[PDB]
């Protein structure tokens, strides 16, 4: 028994932080939707 | 007891927040962990009774 | 899809448990709710009094849908900087802009973030440069420096017909089981095709609610409803005609106007009633005669012998001893489980005796019987209970939302006597057959979020229905459906060896085929004591054949011999000269029955 809570609508920052980065991982997925390696 | 509750609690490596219980062996028994949806370990579990009864 | 019908707003919602904790995030895009399956597992939700139940889920991507399918379809470019509006659990949401790397799926190739972000965060969306979401944040993986990447998730977004079902003088039986797409996505392909084709489309249901989910189900398309109280309806537009089985048996047998339906499909086309075998002949003449296409839709197609077919959901087949009346001890398994039950009794009365047992226990207890079926079963939707208690009619495709049935396996089965006086008895409990089981047995199996269904049974199935009055009661009804071509409708092939009757016996000349069709419409008669009375030149309102009886057919209620008064003040006692026990099996059909013999009908 799950119940929902509004959040947030859907729109972009301009006002944003910009982080993280860029890897590329080989990375393959299983059956039930999982990943690694 | 099984080989797999040799095994810490294993957050998966999906963000959902689900309440389990794992078999703490250096403490003796299932606390409650969060799982995060994806490939659960077997010590894993929806109840605590089940995870005595189990370990 | 999945297997059910049934605030509305847009915007990103916390998905929260209360044991309150946040377990996910969704999208509310449209009229649907997007999620990872991995944060509800098709789980319902309930929010600003209203409830969202699943539709679409894709489980080799970690993808659900409640409440319609998936068109966000807008797709990274592989270069544009995306930003992840993550929703932490007790926290102001977050935008957080990236530029994407990559996973190398090695069956493809995708874009993916390294923002982590707390537990209680799947399911938030990762919006573009345009302002749509290209993706869900959630489903990852952690990289050999330790660091924790995830995946963008988002759909891309269907059945096609095979041309030779079409064809004339070809007869198509569809086995589609429960989660094949029959209604929600087979039906609406044929139908649309078809009208391509400009196709004279008939729709037979076995019951109205059916054809009401049908309707559901074909919206947007030009569908046309047919009532029973109209003998034909022409328009010159492009139309799809949409009936119950026994409406177009009826207008068969009392209209002229049928029309040269070339594509005729019939769903449930199991359905053993007198009016759906009579109309399966009268189809199977027609695809014979070269004139019409056909397509049979059931689980339990002809030569259907195994009781536990497989299923797109986990059932579990226990075999124990199950009550047959009202029960004091010894039966706890059946009002400690704790999800919702589907029973199967031979009759009104048992079931009646089953269910005031059940309501005993605090149970909420919904009946469903052939006349009261189309009643009672919105009920089962729009309210909550504990039981089903039904009889065969809920095997003709109603759908339960439950985790468990039981039957015992047994049933009436109305049998044409010939020694001496022809009577009408009513044989049982006996075995069903195996397609009844199997059909019993559909019931459950079929949400996918369940893994539990369990099929609690009784006894083995039995594979004797010849002497079932049904046949030879569709014969009777099918002799009397006069064919321009002066054919000979017989009955469906599987189906003709049923009854050893030569074809057109039955056939009654005008006025007493008049009468015929009135004592069962408004009489509301079964079609053998229809034929019994019309046959015999007696007009609709004379109704002396109800009381000049020989003795040995009084008929007895709780112990009585019944005493009805008759229409002009007389007081007589209740001896047909023709004797159908399906006119005094329950007290609903006696009390209508007691009507018709007063003449007050």
């Amino acid at each position: 028994d799950l119940s929902l809570e509004k959040a947030a609508n859907v729109q972009w920052d301009e006002m944003a932080d910009i982080t993280g980065s860029s890897p590329i991982i080989e990375v393959k997925q299983d059956e039930d939707g999982s990943f690694s390696i | 007891r099984p080989d797999f509750c040799l095994e810490p609690p294993y957050t998966g490596p999906c963000k959902a927040r689900m309440i389990r219980y794992f078999y703490n062996a250096k403490a003796g028994l299932c606390q409650p962990f969060v799982y995060g949806g994806c490939r659960a370990k077997r010590n894993n579990f929806k109840s605590s009774e089940d995870c005595m009864r189990t370990c | 899809l999945w297997d059910v019908p049934s605030t509305l707003s847009e915007g990103v919602y916390r998905i929260m448990q209360r044991g309150k904790t946040q377990v996910g995030v969704g999208i509310h895009m449209e009229g649907v709710f997007h999620t990872m399956w991995h944060v509800t597992r098709g789980s319902v939700i309930c929010h600003e009094t209203g409830r969202l139940e699943p539709s679409w889920a894709d489980v080799r991507n970690d993808m659900i849908s409640y409440g319609g399918g998936w068109r966000l379809g807008d797709k990274w470019d592989k270069e544009e900087d995306v930003q992840v509006l993550a929703i932490e659990p007790g926290k102001n949401p977050k935008h957080v802009q990236t530029k994407p790397g990559l996973f190398k799926t090695l069956t493809g190739e995708i874009g993916a973030v390294t923002l982590d972000f707390k537990p209680g965060t799947s399911g938030s969306p990762i919006i573009n440069k345009k302002g749509k979401v290209i993706g869900l944040y959630g489903n990852g993986v952690v990289t050999k420096s330790g660091d924790y990447v995830s995946a963008i998730t988002q759909a891309e977004r269907d059945y096609e017909v095979d041309e030779d079902i079409f064809r004339k003088k070809r007869l198509t039986i569809m086995d589609l089981h429960p989660g094949a797409g029959k209604t929600k996505r087979i039906l609406p392909s044929i139908v649309r095709e078809a009208l391509k084709r400009r196709l004279r489309t008939l729709i037979l249901a076995p019951t109205r609610v059916v054809a009401a989910e049908m309707e559901e189900a074909l919206r947007g398309l030009p569908i046309r409803y047919q009532t029973p109280a109209v003998k034909s309806e022409h328009t010159g537009r492009e139309i799809v005609d949409l009936m119950c089985h026994a409406t177009f048996t009826t207008r068969l047998l009392s209209s002229t106007r049928v029309p040269n339906y070339n594509l005729i499909v019939m769903d449930e086309a199991h359905f053993t009633d007198p009016c759906s075998v009579a109309a399966r002949g009268y189809i199977s003449t027609r695809v014979e005669m070269g004139e019409a296409a056909a397509i049979f839709m059931t689980a339990t197609p002809p030569g259907s012998i195994d009781p536990f077919p497989q299923s797109n959901s986990p059932i579990e087949d226990i075999e124990r001893e199950i009550p047959e009346r009202s029960w004091n001890t010894g039966f706890d398994w059946i009002t400690d489980y704790q999800g919702k039950t589907v029973w199967f009794v031979p009759s009104i009365k048992a079931g009646n005796d089953i269910a005031n047992c059940l309501r005993k226990s605090g149970k909420k207890v919904i009946q469903l019987s052939r006349k009261t079926f189309d009643t009672e079963y919105p009920k089962t939707k729009l309210t909550d209970w504990d039981f089903v208690v039904t009889t065969d009619i809920s095997e003709m495709g109603a759908n339960f939302r439950a985790g468990r049935v039981i039957d015992p396996r047994r049933c009436l089965k109305p049998v044409i006597l010939t020694d001496g006086p022809e009577r009408v008895i009513l044989a049982g409990p006996i075995p069903v057959t195996p397609a009844s089981a199997a059909q019993r047995r559909g019931r459950i199996g079929r949400n996918p979020a369940q893994e539990d269904d369990q099929y609690v049974f009784s006894g083995d199935p039995l594979k004797n229905d010849e002497d079932h009055a049904h046949w030879t009661e569709a014969k009777m009804l099918l002799d009397n459906i006069y064919t321009p071509e002066g054919i000979i409708p017989t009955l469906f092939g599987p189906e003709r060896e049923k009854t050893q009757a030569i074809d057109g016996e039955f056939r009654l000349r005008g006025e007493q085929r008049k009468t015929f069709v009135e004592l069962m419409r408004r009489g509301d008669l079964p079609v053998w004591l229809s034929y019994k009375v019309a046959s015999a030149g007696i007009s609709y309102k004379d109704r002396e054949w109800c009381f000049t009886g020989e003795r040995n057919n009084q008929i007895l209620e709780e112990n009585m011999e019944v005493e009805i008064w008759t229409r002009e003040g007389e007081k007589k006692k209740l001896r047909p000269k023709w004797l159908d026990a399906r006119v005094y099996a329950d007290p609903m059909a006696l009390k209508d029955f007691k009507e018709f013999a007063s003449g007050r009908k």
